[PDB]
Protein backbone atom coordinates (compact mmCIF):
# COMPACT_ATOMS: atom_id res chain seq x y z
CA UNK A 1 0.00 0.00 0.00
CA UNK A 2 2.93 2.37 0.56
CA UNK A 3 4.14 2.44 -3.06
CA UNK A 4 0.68 3.26 -4.43
CA UNK A 5 -0.04 5.97 -1.86
CA UNK A 6 3.33 7.67 -2.25
CA UNK A 7 2.72 8.04 -5.99
CA UNK A 8 -0.83 9.30 -5.38
CA UNK A 9 0.27 11.82 -2.73
CA UNK A 10 3.09 13.36 -4.74
CA UNK A 11 1.09 13.35 -7.96
CA UNK A 12 -1.74 15.10 -6.09
CA UNK A 13 0.53 17.77 -4.60
CA UNK A 14 2.16 18.23 -8.02
CA UNK A 15 -1.34 18.76 -9.45
CA UNK A 16 -2.18 21.48 -6.92
CA UNK A 17 1.08 23.31 -7.67
CA UNK A 18 0.18 23.26 -11.39
CA UNK A 19 -3.48 24.05 -11.03
CA UNK A 20 -3.10 27.77 -12.09
CA UNK A 21 -2.09 26.79 -15.65
CA UNK A 22 -4.93 24.31 -15.98
CA UNK A 23 -8.13 25.73 -14.46
CA UNK A 24 -10.15 28.87 -14.83
CA UNK A 25 -11.71 27.53 -11.61
CA UNK A 26 -11.07 24.69 -9.06
CA UNK A 27 -13.11 24.09 -5.92
CA UNK A 28 -12.54 21.16 -3.58
CA UNK A 29 -15.23 20.26 -1.03
CA UNK A 30 -15.45 17.38 1.43
CA UNK A 31 -18.82 15.68 1.89
CA UNK A 32 -19.70 13.92 5.12
CA UNK A 33 -20.24 10.73 3.16
CA UNK A 34 -19.02 10.03 -0.38
CA UNK A 35 -21.58 10.45 -3.16
CA UNK A 36 -22.10 7.80 -5.88
CA UNK A 37 -24.14 10.26 -7.96
CA UNK A 38 -23.87 13.86 -9.11
CA UNK A 39 -26.06 15.96 -11.38
CA UNK A 40 -26.52 19.69 -11.92
CA UNK A 41 -30.11 20.79 -11.54
CA UNK A 42 -31.02 22.94 -14.57
CA UNK A 43 -32.06 26.14 -12.74
CA UNK A 44 -29.66 29.02 -12.07
CA UNK A 45 -30.25 32.15 -10.00
CA UNK A 46 -28.36 35.22 -11.33
CA UNK A 47 -28.75 37.85 -8.57
CA UNK A 48 -28.93 41.46 -9.73
CA UNK A 49 -25.55 43.15 -9.49
CA UNK A 50 -23.56 40.19 -8.16
CA UNK A 51 -20.39 38.56 -9.39
CA UNK A 52 -21.80 35.09 -8.70
CA UNK A 53 -24.70 32.87 -9.82
CA UNK A 54 -26.37 30.13 -7.77
CA UNK A 55 -26.58 26.52 -8.96
CA UNK A 56 -28.01 23.35 -7.46
CA UNK A 57 -26.63 19.82 -7.40
CA UNK A 58 -28.44 16.51 -6.86
CA UNK A 59 -26.21 14.33 -4.69
CA UNK A 60 -26.73 11.48 -2.28
CA UNK A 61 -24.94 9.64 0.47
CA UNK A 62 -23.19 6.29 0.57
CA UNK A 63 -22.97 4.93 4.10
CA UNK A 64 -23.68 1.46 5.45
CA UNK A 65 -23.97 2.06 9.21
CA UNK A 66 -25.76 5.43 9.27
CA UNK A 67 -28.92 6.67 7.54
CA UNK A 68 -28.67 7.78 3.91
CA UNK A 69 -30.08 10.83 2.19
CA UNK A 70 -30.97 12.24 -1.16
CA UNK A 71 -29.22 15.62 -1.10
CA UNK A 72 -29.78 18.94 -2.83
CA UNK A 73 -26.80 21.22 -2.37
CA UNK A 74 -26.13 24.77 -3.46
CA UNK A 75 -23.05 26.16 -5.21
CA UNK A 76 -22.05 29.73 -5.91
CA UNK A 77 -20.17 30.04 -9.16
CA UNK A 78 -18.31 33.12 -10.37
CA UNK A 79 -19.36 34.99 -13.47
CA UNK A 80 -17.19 37.23 -15.65
CA UNK A 81 -17.20 40.20 -13.26
CA UNK A 82 -15.83 38.20 -10.32
CA UNK A 83 -12.31 38.99 -9.20
CA UNK A 84 -10.44 36.17 -7.49
CA UNK A 85 -6.86 35.03 -6.98
CA UNK A 86 -6.31 32.33 -9.63
CA UNK A 87 -2.55 32.29 -9.05
CA UNK A 88 -2.47 29.30 -6.66
CA UNK A 89 -4.49 26.54 -4.99
CA UNK A 90 -5.53 27.81 -1.56
CA UNK A 91 -5.95 25.15 1.07
CA UNK A 92 -5.29 27.22 4.21
CA UNK A 93 -7.38 30.39 4.16
CA UNK A 94 -10.79 29.39 2.77
CA UNK A 95 -13.75 27.00 3.13
CA UNK A 96 -13.15 25.03 -0.07
CA UNK A 97 -9.86 23.96 -1.64
CA UNK A 98 -8.42 25.75 -4.66
CA UNK A 99 -9.36 29.12 -6.17
CA UNK A 100 -12.41 30.85 -7.57
CA UNK A 101 -15.76 32.04 -6.24
CA UNK A 102 -15.10 33.56 -2.82
CA UNK A 103 -18.72 32.68 -2.02
CA UNK A 104 -18.34 29.37 -3.85
CA UNK A 105 -19.02 27.12 -0.89
CA UNK A 106 -21.27 24.11 -1.21
CA UNK A 107 -24.33 24.37 1.08
CA UNK A 108 -26.71 21.57 2.02
CA UNK A 109 -30.21 22.85 1.29
CA UNK A 110 -32.29 19.65 1.52
CA UNK A 111 -31.60 16.17 2.91
CA UNK A 112 -34.40 13.64 2.28
CA UNK A 113 -34.53 10.23 3.97
CA UNK A 114 -33.63 7.37 1.66
CA UNK A 115 -33.79 3.54 1.75
CA UNK A 116 -30.09 2.76 1.78
CA UNK A 117 -27.38 4.33 -0.34
CA UNK A 118 -28.34 6.47 -3.34
CA UNK A 119 -27.03 4.38 -6.22
CA UNK A 120 -28.05 7.13 -8.68
CA UNK A 121 -30.32 10.19 -8.68
CA UNK A 122 -31.67 12.04 -11.72
CA UNK A 123 -34.14 14.91 -12.16
CA UNK A 124 -36.94 14.84 -14.72
CA UNK A 125 -36.33 17.33 -17.56
CA UNK A 126 -39.97 18.39 -17.87
CA UNK A 127 -40.15 19.09 -14.13
CA UNK A 128 -36.77 19.40 -12.35
CA UNK A 129 -38.54 19.12 -8.99
CA UNK A 130 -38.96 15.39 -9.59
CA UNK A 131 -35.90 13.25 -8.83
CA UNK A 132 -35.89 9.53 -9.47
CA UNK A 133 -33.53 7.50 -7.35
CA UNK A 134 -32.07 4.00 -7.59
CA UNK A 135 -32.05 2.06 -4.33
CA UNK A 136 -30.32 -1.12 -3.21
CA UNK A 137 -33.71 -2.73 -2.50
CA UNK A 138 -34.21 -2.74 -6.31
CA UNK A 139 -37.08 -0.26 -6.21
CA UNK A 140 -36.78 2.99 -8.12
CA UNK A 141 -38.00 5.86 -5.95
CA UNK A 142 -39.46 9.19 -7.00
CA UNK A 143 -39.35 12.37 -4.91
CA UNK A 144 -40.72 15.84 -5.44
CA UNK A 145 -38.18 17.57 -3.26
CA UNK A 146 -40.33 20.70 -2.86
CA UNK A 147 -42.92 18.68 -0.94
CA UNK A 148 -40.45 17.22 1.59
CA UNK A 149 -39.09 18.97 4.71
CA UNK A 150 -35.69 20.65 4.63
CA UNK A 151 -34.65 18.63 7.74
CA UNK A 152 -35.39 14.89 7.49
CA UNK A 153 -37.17 12.95 10.22
CA UNK A 154 -34.50 11.47 12.55
CA UNK A 155 -36.44 8.21 12.64
CA UNK A 156 -34.88 7.93 9.17
CA UNK A 157 -38.17 6.86 7.60
CA UNK A 158 -38.20 7.08 3.80
CA UNK A 159 -41.54 8.24 2.31
CA UNK A 160 -41.19 8.31 -1.49
CA UNK A 161 -43.75 10.10 -3.60
CA UNK A 162 -43.77 7.10 -5.92
CA UNK A 163 -42.25 3.65 -5.60
CA UNK A 164 -41.46 2.06 -8.97
CA UNK A 165 -41.40 -1.76 -9.07
CA UNK A 166 -40.29 -4.24 -11.69
CA UNK A 167 -36.73 -5.04 -10.70
CA UNK A 168 -35.68 -7.94 -8.51
CA UNK A 169 -32.11 -6.67 -8.01
CA UNK A 170 -30.46 -3.28 -7.57
CA UNK A 171 -28.80 -1.33 -10.37
CA UNK A 172 -27.33 1.99 -11.42
CA UNK A 173 -28.74 2.91 -14.86
CA UNK A 174 -31.33 5.73 -14.86
CA UNK A 175 -32.57 7.98 -17.66
CA UNK A 176 -35.65 10.23 -18.01
CA UNK A 177 -37.13 10.58 -21.49
CA UNK A 178 -36.32 14.20 -22.48
CA UNK A 179 -39.09 14.26 -25.11
CA UNK A 180 -41.87 12.38 -23.26
CA UNK A 181 -42.71 13.66 -19.79
CA UNK A 182 -42.66 10.97 -17.15
CA UNK A 183 -41.16 8.10 -19.19
CA UNK A 184 -38.32 6.66 -17.07
CA UNK A 185 -35.85 3.88 -17.90
CA UNK A 186 -33.88 1.81 -15.43
CA UNK A 187 -31.06 -0.76 -15.76
CA UNK A 188 -30.52 -3.41 -13.09
CA UNK A 189 -28.27 -6.26 -11.94
CA UNK A 190 -31.27 -8.52 -12.69
CA UNK A 191 -30.33 -8.32 -16.42
CA UNK A 192 -33.48 -6.29 -17.22
CA UNK A 193 -34.31 -2.77 -18.30
CA UNK A 194 -37.57 -1.43 -16.73
CA UNK A 195 -39.82 1.28 -18.20
CA UNK A 196 -42.34 3.42 -16.30
CA UNK A 197 -44.83 6.06 -17.43
CA UNK A 198 -45.31 7.91 -14.16
CA UNK A 199 -47.83 10.16 -15.87
CA UNK A 200 -50.12 7.34 -14.72
CA UNK A 201 -51.37 3.45 -4.79
CA UNK A 202 -48.05 5.28 -4.56
CA UNK A 203 -46.57 2.08 -6.06
CA UNK A 204 -46.28 1.78 -9.86
CA UNK A 205 -45.56 -1.46 -11.71
CA UNK A 206 -43.37 -1.33 -14.80
CA UNK A 207 -45.09 -0.49 -18.08
CA UNK A 208 -42.56 -2.62 -20.00
CA UNK A 209 -39.52 -4.83 -19.30
CA UNK A 210 -36.83 -5.42 -21.95
CA UNK A 211 -34.94 -8.69 -21.53
CA UNK A 212 -32.27 -8.84 -24.25
CA UNK A 213 -29.23 -8.73 -21.98
CA UNK A 214 -27.74 -11.88 -20.39
CA UNK A 215 -25.82 -10.17 -17.57
CA UNK A 216 -25.90 -7.11 -15.31
CA UNK A 217 -27.34 -4.19 -17.30
CA UNK A 218 -24.91 -1.44 -16.28
CA UNK A 219 -26.47 1.62 -17.95
CA UNK A 220 -29.38 2.83 -20.09
CA UNK A 221 -29.97 6.16 -21.84
CA UNK A 222 -32.72 7.60 -23.96
CA UNK A 223 -31.89 8.88 -27.39
CA UNK A 224 -32.16 12.65 -27.05
CA UNK A 225 -34.00 13.35 -30.31
CA UNK A 226 -36.14 10.22 -30.90
CA UNK A 227 -38.79 9.45 -28.27
CA UNK A 228 -38.97 5.74 -29.16
CA UNK A 229 -35.22 4.99 -29.09
CA UNK A 230 -32.89 4.24 -26.22
CA UNK A 231 -29.63 2.37 -25.67
CA UNK A 232 -28.36 -0.10 -23.08
CA UNK A 233 -24.98 -1.57 -22.09
CA UNK A 234 -24.32 -4.58 -19.89
CA UNK A 235 -21.77 -6.99 -18.48
CA UNK A 236 -22.39 -9.21 -21.55
CA UNK A 237 -20.08 -6.74 -23.36
CA UNK A 238 -22.95 -5.67 -25.66
CA UNK A 239 -24.51 -2.39 -26.72
CA UNK A 240 -28.22 -2.70 -27.56
CA UNK A 241 -30.66 -0.27 -29.20
CA UNK A 242 -34.35 -0.49 -28.31
CA UNK A 243 -37.47 0.86 -30.00
CA UNK A 244 -40.47 1.26 -27.64
CA UNK A 245 -42.77 1.00 -30.66
CA UNK A 246 -41.68 -2.61 -31.31
CA UNK A 247 -43.98 -5.36 -30.12
CA UNK A 248 -41.05 -7.61 -29.10
CA UNK A 249 -39.38 -6.62 -25.82
CA UNK A 250 -37.11 -9.67 -25.65
CA UNK A 251 -34.93 -8.61 -28.60
CA UNK A 252 -33.30 -5.24 -29.41
CA UNK A 253 -33.42 -3.49 -32.76
CA UNK A 254 -29.61 -3.68 -32.84
CA UNK A 255 -27.10 -5.67 -30.78
CA UNK A 256 -23.33 -5.25 -31.25
CA UNK A 257 -20.44 -6.69 -29.24
CA UNK A 258 -19.20 -3.30 -28.19
CA UNK A 259 -16.04 -3.99 -26.12
CA UNK A 260 -13.74 -6.83 -24.98
CA UNK A 261 -15.02 -6.57 -21.37
CA UNK A 262 -17.96 -5.33 -19.33
CA UNK A 263 -19.59 -2.16 -20.64
CA UNK A 264 -20.51 0.27 -17.86
CA UNK A 265 -22.04 3.40 -19.32
CA UNK A 266 -23.37 5.08 -22.44
CA UNK A 267 -24.58 8.54 -23.45
CA UNK A 268 -26.15 9.90 -26.66
CA UNK A 269 -24.94 12.96 -28.44
CA UNK A 270 -27.32 15.88 -27.76
CA UNK A 271 -26.74 17.30 -31.27
CA UNK A 272 -26.37 14.35 -33.64
CA UNK A 273 -29.12 11.80 -34.19
CA UNK A 274 -26.52 9.13 -34.91
CA UNK A 275 -23.60 9.62 -32.49
CA UNK A 276 -23.27 7.96 -29.09
CA UNK A 277 -20.46 6.82 -26.81
CA UNK A 278 -19.89 3.86 -24.49
CA UNK A 279 -17.32 3.33 -21.74
CA UNK A 280 -15.95 -0.04 -20.72
CA UNK A 281 -14.03 -2.04 -18.15
CA UNK A 282 -11.61 -2.54 -21.06
CA UNK A 283 -10.28 1.01 -20.39
CA UNK A 284 -11.71 2.20 -23.73
CA UNK A 285 -14.33 4.72 -24.77
CA UNK A 286 -15.99 3.73 -28.05
CA UNK A 287 -17.77 6.03 -30.51
CA UNK A 288 -20.71 4.71 -32.53
CA UNK A 289 -22.86 5.68 -35.48
CA UNK A 290 -26.40 4.33 -35.46
CA UNK A 291 -26.32 4.04 -39.23
CA UNK A 292 -23.82 1.18 -38.92
CA UNK A 293 -22.98 -0.16 -35.46
CA UNK A 294 -20.92 -2.91 -37.13
CA UNK A 295 -17.72 -1.34 -35.75
CA UNK A 296 -16.55 1.61 -33.70
CA UNK A 297 -16.07 4.93 -35.44
CA UNK A 298 -13.21 5.53 -32.98
CA UNK A 299 -11.72 4.22 -29.72
CA UNK A 300 -10.39 6.66 -27.05
CA UNK A 301 -7.63 4.79 -25.27
CA UNK A 302 -5.73 7.04 -22.82
CA UNK A 303 -7.55 5.86 -19.61
CA UNK A 304 -5.58 3.36 -17.51
CA UNK A 305 -8.45 1.45 -15.86
CA UNK A 306 -12.18 0.74 -16.04
CA UNK A 307 -14.30 3.66 -17.28
CA UNK A 308 -17.49 4.11 -15.32
CA UNK A 309 -19.14 7.21 -16.77
CA UNK A 310 -19.36 9.16 -20.03
CA UNK A 311 -21.16 12.42 -20.80
CA UNK A 312 -21.28 14.65 -23.85
CA UNK A 313 -20.86 18.33 -23.26
CA UNK A 314 -24.26 20.09 -23.44
CA UNK A 315 -22.64 23.11 -25.13
CA UNK A 316 -20.39 21.52 -27.78
CA UNK A 317 -21.22 18.75 -30.25
CA UNK A 318 -17.66 17.41 -30.43
CA UNK A 319 -16.72 17.48 -26.74
CA UNK A 320 -17.02 14.33 -24.65
CA UNK A 321 -15.89 13.39 -21.16
CA UNK A 322 -15.27 10.04 -19.46
CA UNK A 323 -14.43 9.02 -15.92
CA UNK A 324 -12.84 5.95 -14.45
CA UNK A 325 -11.28 4.04 -11.59
CA UNK A 326 -7.89 5.33 -12.73
CA UNK A 327 -8.76 8.46 -10.59
CA UNK A 328 -8.85 10.57 -13.77
CA UNK A 329 -11.53 12.41 -15.74
CA UNK A 330 -10.67 12.78 -19.44
CA UNK A 331 -12.16 15.35 -21.82
CA UNK A 332 -12.10 14.54 -25.53
CA UNK A 333 -12.38 16.75 -28.62
CA UNK A 334 -13.61 14.68 -31.57
CA UNK A 335 -12.59 17.38 -34.05
CA UNK A 336 -8.90 16.73 -33.22
CA UNK A 337 -8.78 13.04 -34.12
CA UNK A 338 -6.74 12.99 -37.25
CA UNK A 339 -4.64 15.98 -36.24
CA UNK A 340 -0.87 16.28 -36.44
CA UNK A 341 0.85 17.03 -33.14
CA UNK A 342 4.42 17.53 -32.01
CA UNK A 343 6.50 14.56 -30.76
CA UNK A 344 6.68 16.60 -27.57
CA UNK A 345 2.87 16.51 -27.41
CA UNK A 346 2.42 12.89 -28.50
CA UNK A 347 3.95 11.62 -25.22
CA UNK A 348 0.92 13.04 -23.34
CA UNK A 349 -1.75 11.38 -25.44
CA UNK A 350 -3.62 11.32 -28.72
CA UNK A 351 -4.57 14.71 -30.19
CA UNK A 352 -8.24 14.12 -29.40
CA UNK A 353 -7.48 14.04 -25.66
CA UNK A 354 -8.34 17.60 -24.72
CA UNK A 355 -7.62 17.68 -21.01
CA UNK A 356 -6.85 15.43 -18.07
CA UNK A 357 -8.33 16.28 -14.67
CA UNK A 358 -5.95 14.97 -12.01
CA UNK A 359 -7.81 16.56 -9.10
CA UNK A 360 -9.29 13.41 -7.54
CA UNK A 361 -7.52 11.17 -5.03
CA UNK A 362 -9.71 8.08 -5.46
CA UNK A 363 -12.02 6.47 -8.02
CA UNK A 364 -14.47 8.95 -9.58
CA UNK A 365 -18.01 7.63 -9.24
CA UNK A 366 -19.84 10.25 -11.33
CA UNK A 367 -19.67 13.69 -12.93
CA UNK A 368 -22.01 16.24 -14.54
CA UNK A 369 -21.45 19.09 -16.98
CA UNK A 370 -23.06 22.31 -15.82
CA UNK A 371 -25.89 23.10 -18.28
CA UNK A 372 -25.64 26.87 -17.67
CA UNK A 373 -21.90 27.50 -17.11
CA UNK A 374 -20.10 26.11 -20.19
CA UNK A 375 -17.05 23.92 -19.49
CA UNK A 376 -17.82 23.74 -15.74
CA UNK A 377 -17.95 20.16 -14.42
CA UNK A 378 -18.91 18.70 -11.04
CA UNK A 379 -17.23 15.38 -10.28
CA UNK A 380 -17.38 13.16 -7.18
CA UNK A 381 -15.07 10.41 -5.99
CA UNK A 382 -15.09 7.58 -3.46
CA UNK A 383 -12.96 9.47 -0.89
CA UNK A 384 -15.78 11.98 -0.05
CA UNK A 385 -14.45 14.72 -2.34
CA UNK A 386 -16.71 16.77 -4.58
CA UNK A 387 -14.81 18.95 -7.04
CA UNK A 388 -16.38 21.80 -9.02
CA UNK A 389 -13.94 22.78 -11.76
CA UNK A 390 -13.47 24.49 -15.11
CA UNK A 391 -10.64 23.85 -17.55
CA UNK A 392 -8.59 26.87 -18.57
CA UNK A 393 -10.17 28.69 -21.52
CA UNK A 394 -6.64 28.75 -22.98
CA UNK A 395 -6.89 25.00 -23.48
CA UNK A 396 -10.08 24.72 -25.56
CA UNK A 397 -9.26 27.74 -27.77
CA UNK A 398 -6.56 29.00 -30.15
CA UNK B 1 -24.38 25.16 22.66
CA UNK B 2 -22.41 22.01 23.40
CA UNK B 3 -25.06 19.99 21.58
CA UNK B 4 -23.88 21.81 18.45
CA UNK B 5 -20.17 21.29 19.04
CA UNK B 6 -20.85 17.58 19.57
CA UNK B 7 -22.90 17.28 16.36
CA UNK B 8 -20.01 18.86 14.44
CA UNK B 9 -17.76 16.15 15.87
CA UNK B 10 -20.14 13.39 14.83
CA UNK B 11 -19.95 14.73 11.26
CA UNK B 12 -16.16 14.96 11.41
CA UNK B 13 -15.75 11.45 12.83
CA UNK B 14 -17.84 9.98 9.99
CA UNK B 15 -15.53 11.34 7.31
CA UNK B 16 -12.33 10.48 9.19
CA UNK B 17 -13.43 6.90 9.96
CA UNK B 18 -13.52 6.31 6.18
CA UNK B 19 -9.97 5.34 5.18
CA UNK B 20 -10.01 6.82 1.65
CA UNK B 21 -11.33 10.10 3.01
CA UNK B 22 -8.80 9.79 5.83
CA UNK B 23 -5.88 9.53 3.38
CA UNK B 24 -7.20 12.44 1.31
CA UNK B 25 -6.66 14.56 4.45
CA UNK B 26 -2.99 13.55 4.36
CA UNK B 27 -2.70 14.41 0.67
CA UNK B 28 -4.29 17.84 1.10
CA UNK B 29 -2.57 19.27 4.16
CA UNK B 30 0.35 17.00 5.20
CA UNK B 31 3.73 18.33 4.00
CA UNK B 32 6.93 17.06 5.59
CA UNK B 33 9.78 19.38 6.52
CA UNK B 34 11.74 18.94 3.28
CA UNK B 35 8.63 19.21 1.10
CA UNK B 36 7.27 22.47 2.56
CA UNK B 37 9.83 24.63 0.66
CA UNK B 38 9.17 22.65 -2.52
CA UNK B 39 5.48 23.57 -2.38
CA UNK B 40 4.86 26.56 -0.08
CA UNK B 41 6.84 29.11 -2.10
CA UNK B 42 5.99 30.78 -5.39
CA UNK B 43 4.81 28.33 -8.01
CA UNK B 44 5.95 28.71 -11.61
CA UNK B 45 2.73 30.56 -12.42
CA UNK B 46 3.43 33.09 -9.65
CA UNK B 47 7.04 33.31 -10.83
CA UNK B 48 5.97 33.97 -14.41
CA UNK B 49 3.41 36.51 -13.17
CA UNK B 50 6.17 38.38 -11.35
CA UNK B 51 8.61 38.35 -14.26
CA UNK B 52 6.54 38.89 -17.44
CA UNK B 53 3.82 41.04 -15.79
CA UNK B 54 5.92 43.27 -13.54
CA UNK B 55 3.47 46.18 -13.51
CA UNK B 56 0.58 43.89 -12.45
CA UNK B 57 0.52 44.41 -8.69
CA UNK B 58 -2.95 43.03 -7.91
CA UNK B 59 -3.80 39.33 -7.78
CA UNK B 60 -7.61 39.71 -7.94
CA UNK B 61 -8.77 39.57 -11.56
CA UNK B 62 -11.58 38.08 -13.60
CA UNK B 63 -11.55 34.80 -15.52
CA UNK B 64 -11.25 36.90 -18.69
CA UNK B 65 -8.23 38.85 -17.44
CA UNK B 66 -6.71 35.63 -16.11
CA UNK B 67 -7.43 34.17 -19.53
CA UNK B 68 -5.56 36.97 -21.31
CA UNK B 69 -2.61 36.17 -19.05
CA UNK B 70 -2.63 32.40 -19.66
CA UNK B 71 -2.91 32.87 -23.43
CA UNK B 72 0.27 34.94 -23.23
CA UNK B 73 2.00 32.11 -21.37
CA UNK B 74 1.04 29.47 -23.96
CA UNK B 75 -0.87 26.22 -23.77
CA UNK B 76 -0.10 23.86 -20.87
CA UNK B 77 0.84 20.22 -21.15
CA UNK B 78 -1.91 17.69 -20.62
CA UNK B 79 -1.53 16.12 -17.16
CA UNK B 80 -0.46 12.84 -18.72
CA UNK B 81 0.97 9.91 -16.84
CA UNK B 82 4.29 10.81 -18.47
CA UNK B 83 3.85 14.37 -17.21
CA UNK B 84 3.34 13.30 -13.61
CA UNK B 85 6.35 10.98 -13.98
CA UNK B 86 8.59 13.80 -15.19
CA UNK B 87 7.21 15.93 -12.35
CA UNK B 88 7.79 13.13 -9.83
CA UNK B 89 11.48 12.73 -10.62
CA UNK B 90 11.84 16.50 -10.65
CA UNK B 91 10.51 16.31 -7.10
CA UNK B 92 13.20 13.73 -6.32
CA UNK B 93 15.92 16.13 -7.52
CA UNK B 94 14.43 19.13 -5.70
CA UNK B 95 14.50 17.06 -2.52
CA UNK B 96 18.20 16.22 -2.75
CA UNK B 97 18.91 19.87 -3.60
CA UNK B 98 17.21 20.87 -0.34
CA UNK B 99 18.88 17.95 1.43
CA UNK B 100 22.54 18.68 0.87
CA UNK B 101 21.68 22.29 1.63
CA UNK B 102 21.05 20.75 5.09
CA UNK B 103 19.11 30.40 4.30
CA UNK B 104 15.49 29.97 5.41
CA UNK B 105 15.20 26.34 4.29
CA UNK B 106 14.33 23.83 7.05
CA UNK B 107 16.98 22.69 9.49
CA UNK B 108 17.89 18.96 9.79
CA UNK B 109 15.69 17.33 12.46
CA UNK B 110 15.23 14.16 20.27
CA UNK B 111 13.00 16.34 18.01
CA UNK B 112 9.29 15.56 18.52
CA UNK B 113 7.81 14.61 15.15
CA UNK B 114 4.62 13.61 13.38
CA UNK B 115 5.34 10.71 11.05
CA UNK B 116 3.46 8.77 8.39
CA UNK B 117 3.12 5.13 9.44
CA UNK B 118 1.33 2.47 7.37
CA UNK B 119 0.20 -1.16 7.42
CA UNK B 120 -1.44 -2.19 10.70
CA UNK B 121 -1.54 1.41 11.83
CA UNK B 122 -2.37 4.00 9.22
CA UNK B 123 -2.38 7.52 10.58
CA UNK B 124 0.20 10.17 11.31
CA UNK B 125 1.48 9.49 14.82
CA UNK B 126 3.74 11.48 17.16
CA UNK B 127 7.16 10.42 18.37
CA UNK B 128 10.86 11.02 18.77
CA UNK B 129 13.68 10.93 16.28
CA UNK B 130 15.63 8.05 17.81
CA UNK B 131 18.29 8.11 15.08
CA UNK B 132 19.12 10.36 12.12
CA UNK B 133 20.63 8.70 9.05
CA UNK B 134 21.81 10.85 6.16
CA UNK B 135 22.86 7.62 4.40
CA UNK B 136 19.48 6.67 2.96
CA UNK B 137 18.09 10.09 4.01
CA UNK B 138 15.89 8.54 6.68
CA UNK B 139 15.07 8.86 10.38
CA UNK B 140 14.49 6.37 13.14
CA UNK B 141 11.25 7.39 14.84
CA UNK B 142 10.15 5.99 18.22
CA UNK B 143 6.40 6.38 18.54
CA UNK B 144 4.60 7.54 21.68
CA UNK B 145 7.76 1.06 18.26
CA UNK B 146 10.72 2.21 16.18
CA UNK B 147 10.57 2.53 12.39
CA UNK B 148 12.87 3.84 9.66
CA UNK B 149 10.93 6.58 7.86
CA UNK B 150 11.83 8.66 4.78
CA UNK B 151 12.38 12.34 5.53
CA UNK B 152 9.58 13.43 3.18
CA UNK B 153 7.09 11.61 5.54
CA UNK B 154 8.25 13.19 8.83
CA UNK B 155 6.95 16.55 10.09
CA UNK B 156 8.70 18.39 12.92
CA UNK B 157 6.42 18.85 15.95
CA UNK C 1 -14.63 22.60 23.01
CA UNK C 2 -11.68 20.34 22.10
CA UNK C 3 -12.06 16.71 21.06
CA UNK C 4 -9.57 13.93 20.37
CA UNK C 5 -10.17 11.99 17.16
CA UNK C 6 -7.62 9.42 15.91
CA UNK C 7 -4.43 10.83 17.52
CA UNK C 8 -5.23 14.42 16.44
CA UNK C 9 -7.24 17.08 18.24
CA UNK C 10 -9.39 19.97 17.06
CA UNK C 11 -11.32 22.74 18.81
CA UNK C 12 -14.73 22.56 17.19
CA UNK C 13 -15.91 25.58 19.20
CA UNK C 14 -14.80 27.96 16.42
CA UNK C 15 -17.17 26.18 14.00
CA UNK C 16 -20.91 25.84 13.62
CA UNK C 17 -23.12 22.93 12.63
CA UNK C 18 -23.45 24.54 9.19
CA UNK C 19 -19.68 24.72 8.63
CA UNK C 20 -18.65 22.46 5.73
CA UNK C 21 -16.16 19.73 6.50
CA UNK C 22 -13.25 21.11 4.41
CA UNK C 23 -12.16 23.81 6.92
CA UNK C 24 -12.81 21.49 9.89
CA UNK C 25 -10.56 18.78 8.41
CA UNK C 26 -7.83 21.39 8.05
CA UNK C 27 -7.99 22.31 11.74
CA UNK C 28 -7.92 18.62 12.57
CA UNK C 29 -4.75 18.25 10.46
CA UNK C 30 -2.92 21.38 11.69
CA UNK C 31 -0.53 21.18 14.65
CA UNK C 32 0.32 23.07 17.87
Amino acid sequence: DAVEERVINEEYKIWKKNTPFLYDLVMTHALEWPSLTAQWLPDVTRPEGKDFSIHRLVLGTHTSDEQNHLVIASVQLPNDDAQFDASHYDSEKGEFGGFGSVSGKIEIEIKINHEGEVNRARYMPQNPCIIATKTPSSDVLVFDYTKHPSKPDPSGECNPDLRLRGHQKEGYGLSWNPNLSGHLLSASDDHTICLWDISAGKVVDAKTIFTGHTAVVEDVSWHLLHESLFGSVADDQKLMIWDTRSNNTSKPSHSVDAHTAEVNCLSFNPYSEFILATGSADKTVALWDLRNLKLKLHSFESHKDEIFQVQWSPHNETILASSGTDRRLNVWDLSKIGEEQSPEDAEDGPPELLFIHGGHTAKISDFSWNPNEPWVICSVSEDNIMQVWQMAENIYND
Amino acid sequence: DKKASQKIGFRLRNLLKLPKAHKWCIYEWFYSNIDKPLFEGDNDFCVCLKESFPNLKTRKLTRVEWGKIRRLMGKPRRCSSAFFEEERSALKQKRQKIRLLQDEIPLPLGTKVTARLRGVHDGLFTGQIDAVDTLNATYRVTFDGTHTIPDYEVLSN
Amino acid sequence: YVIKLFDRSVDLAQFSENTPLYPICRAWMRNS
